[PDB]
RNA sequence: GUGGGAGAGGGUGGUGGAAUUCCCGGAGUAGCGGUGAAAUGCGCAGAUACCGGGAGGAACGCCGAUGGCGAAGGCAGCCACCUGGUCCACCCGUGACGCUGAGGCGCGAAAGCGUGGGGAGCAAACCGGAUUACCCGGGUAGUCCACGCCCUAAACGAUGCGCGCUAGGUCUCUGGGUCUCCUGGGGGCCGAAGCUAACGCGUUAAGCGCGCCGCCUGGGGAGUACGGCCGCAAGGC
């Protein structure tokens, strides 16, 4: 199930929805592939300069550690 | 960046008549203009290698364009060169 | 078992440029299989022969029968000491000769050394690589030229006696080897004040090849790391030399530099 | 010695050897085993049975200072990550969670020549 | 004379007089190079996915701004010379451009 | 011209985190590290695991693509400024103002070099170890920046540029419209006619034509010698 099937109506370039913006990271936190997000390439690559935006200003985790063995 | 306002003005000054766009002296004045900017840009960025070719090309072009005013029609030629101050 | 030359023509021509005669002695280093020791032994008066293979030795000591001349003394020549032998062996035969077909990565080093040893010998023939070839004999402003053939420039004058095809050689090396000779001096080529200094200098000048002679001697020299603040005097020293690498100069213009350093 | 009744356990689980240190959740490492000091050298060091050894020295070693109950992160990409774990589990401390935690960098120091040429 | 948004994260260890203080003086010095403030979104607290200044807490302030484009550059250095601050990152206003409508 | 669009195109400042290496502490016991297996090496002056604080340099993990930009060489964190190229739509202005281009001028990966900075990691040369009678431990220039040289490549699509005509099918990137579809531009894979010694190319031609330029005339000798020009030199034409 693609995480844009689980979602609504949202804008991209707004850097601060940050609800929606943790479901487009994985368990651990990075981008998900568009195999997983289900998006055109261009919504992908607008997504991910917002993502990173939004990681520079520290609302969202660069990386994380992941609950598993 | 070139804004609407003295791109707009230049185009009415430099006019044959009024609802001219694309005439030569137009296309010269637009030329000159984009030239000055790029000249004093690369002025001050020196080592900006890849902005001089477009330098070159517009050069030509108004090179090429005052080559043919000067073919057709001496005269407007004179006074373009000398309205815009080109050549020195 | 390292390529081994199998030709005839080749070990005789060789042997020939060895000038193995009545008087010529000649010491082995490196017996090994015994086609070389074959074609020495057999013309000359007393063979030394100096390997520390363990059966390398002994396998061939069965065939040495027919040879009264072959004194094989079972050591490593860079440990053990040579000078002994000059008195013990050579009482048959004073004139010295060393003679080797051996793998290149043991010759160069012994070669070195034995000139270290400071062993007074006529001369020795070795076979060597092609490159290191020219390396050891080569002149003034080449690629080929170093710090190599600056050391073996005090020793002796060298030329390749007979450039060797590949075929000879059971398993075949993809570069051409060709037999260098190396027959000492009556004594060092160009005076200088030390030795050691010397050969400091030189490994300073041809560090960093490329860059210019002030650029080396500034970061390469240990005293010159001591005394780079006073690196101006080191080019006031400097006689009718330029802007300059170490390439471009000769044994006399490195032995005169040497001579100002001491004086620095 | 300290009796603080819940700690961590940190896996360190390289190609050539795992390491196993049991800490206080303030960081101090209060004792640590390897695969050396069962007495394993060289290639077996890095085992799955000399990491398996390793958990269940380390926990024995552990219990004498009451510990009970660890929260464990595992580091490192080596082949008995999975045997470590379960031999810790199964050594006699209640795990509440399994982590890992192997650092990658962000494409920062060029690497030793084995390990270049990244896709 | 461009629209950009301005963002400023600062010590959320500040009582009201601190923080009444910078917002005033961040205001004056937006008012100084050039700029005009339209509208202003105040985020109080939000927890922090890494700490930065050793603090897993921080305080937030939005703005969009019209003004001088060679100045920004300007406003944004001056905005970080203070301790009380953070991040400054200005950026352009950008256009809703929606998802899947 | 007007109204829009995408983009690691370039230059200048600012700063985000994850590593790596050192320094300062707290705790910590005997190894750590390394290999096909080992040795060198580090560690009782308390190493390696691990917690916190600090310094410094270099490069941007997922996104990431068989993707995009550029005339090539090349271009990946993010923010802002100054700029280059390009596509579509309206058909609004001009009237052939065009194509190519000997010399000239400019750009030109990597490695070198001069004059000054910087140096975390990697690493020519080099110091060690060892075995299969390459591989592991260290380390210099160099890789990083500013200015000035060098002008070389499997610098390759081994395919010069511009324009016109000649079946389609399929996958992508980016626009426009009346939006199952039409219509442009870019990048791949099959394949009509056709072409080729063959492999193969085939609307991104190696097809059918036109214009201009650059080269070829058996293999070595040889990109050598002499002469000339350009560089500090190595070297380049």
């Amino acid at each position: 199930a693609k995480v844009k099937a689980t979602l609504g109506e949202f804008d991209l370039r707004d850097y601060r929805n940050v609800e929606v913006l943790k479901r487009f990271l994985s368990e651990t936190g990075k981008i998900l592939p568009r195999r997983r997000t289900g998006l055109s390439a261009k919504e992908q690559r607008i997504l991910a300069k917002t993502i990173k935006r939004a990681r520079i200003l520290g609302l969202l985790p660069f990386t994380e550690k992941l609950v598993r063995k | 960046p070139i804004t609407k306002e003295e791109k707009q003005k230049v185009i009415q000054e430099f006019a044959r008549f009024p609802g001219d766009t694309g005439s030569t002296e137009v296309q010269v004045a637009l030329l000159t203009l984009r030239i000055n900017r790029l000249s004093e840009h690369l002025k001050v960025h020196k080592k900006d290698h890849h902005s001089h070719r477009g330098l070159l090309m517009m050069v030509g072009q108004r090179r090429r364009l005052l080559r043919y005013l000067q073919r057709e029609d001496p005269e407007r030629y004179r006074a373009l060169i000398e309205k815009l101050g080109i050549r020195g | 078992g390292q390529n081994f030359l199998i030709d005839t023509n080749i070990l005789n021509r060789i042997v020939d440029h060895a000038e193995v005669t009545e008087k010529t002695g000649v010491i082995e280093i490196g017996p090994g299989i015994g086609a070389l020791t074959e074609q020495l032994a057999k013309r000359a008066k007393k063979v030394v022969a100096f390997e520390i293979d363990q059966r390398l030795l002994p396998i061939l000591k069965d065939t040495l029968s027919p040879y009264e001349n072959v004194t094989v003394i079972h050591q490593d020549v860079l440990k053990a000491d040579v000078k002994s032998v000059i008195e013990e062996q050579f009482q048959d035969c004073d004139e010295i000769m060393v003679v080797a077909n051996l793998p290149y990565y043991v010759t160069t080093p012994i070669i070195m050394k034995l000139l270290e040893e400071h062993l007074p010998l006529k001369g020795i023939v070795v076979m060597l690589q092609k490159e290191v070839a020219e390396r050891m004999a080569a002149d003034p402003s080449s690629k080929e030229y170093g710090s190599l053939s600056i050391a073996v420039q005090f020793y002796t004058e060298a030329k390749t006696v007979m450039i060797v095809p590949k075929t000879v050689f059971v398993p075949q090396p993809n570069v051409d080897s060709a037999v260098i000779r190396l027959i000492l001096r009556d004594g060092p080529a160009v005076d200088v004040e030390n030795e050691s200094f010397f050969f400091q200098l030189i490994k300073a000048s041809f560090a960093q090849r490329r860059k210019t002679l002030l650029n080396n001697l500034v970061n390469n020299l240990p005293e010159g790391k001591a005394q780079k603040s006073t690196i101006e005097q080191v080019l006031e020293e400097t006689n009718i030399d330029g802007k300059r690498r170490g390439e471009s100069l000769s044994i006399e213009e490195f032995a005169a530099l040497s001579n100002g350093l001491y004086k620095a | 010695k300290r009796q603080v009744a819940s700690g961590r356990a940190y896996i360190h689980a390289s190609y050539n050897n795992t390491i196993v240190t049991i800490t206080d959740p303030d960081g101090n490492p209060i004792t640590w085993s390897s695969g050396g000091v069962i007495g394993y050298k060289g290639s077996r060091k890095g085992t799955p049975y000399a990491a398996q050894l390793a958990a269940l020295d380390a926990a024995k070693k552990a219990m004498a200072y009451g510990m009970q109950s660890v929260d464990v992160i595992v580091r490192g990409t080596g082949a008995g990550r999975e045997q470590a774990i379960r031999a810790l589990q199964a050594s006699g401390l209640q795990v509440k969670s399994i982590v890992d935690d192997t650092p990658v960098p962000h494409n920062g120091c060029r690497p030793k020549k084995k390990f270049r040429k990244a896709s | 004379m461009r629209r950009y948004e301005v963002n400023i994260v600062l010590n959320p260890n500040l009582d009201q007089s601190q923080l009444a203080l910078e917002k005033e003086i961040i205001q004056r010095a937006l008012e100084n190079y050039g700029a005009r403030v339209e509208k202003v979104e105040e985020l109080g607290l939000r927890r922090l996915a890494y700490p930065i200044a050793k603090d897993p807490q921080g305080y937030f302030l939005w703005y969009q701004v019209e003004m001088p484009e060679d100045r920004v550059n300007d406003l944004a250095r001056e905005l970080r010379i203070r301790d009380n601050v953070r991040r400054v990152m200005v950026v352009k206003s950008q256009e809703p451009f929606l998802a899947n409508a």
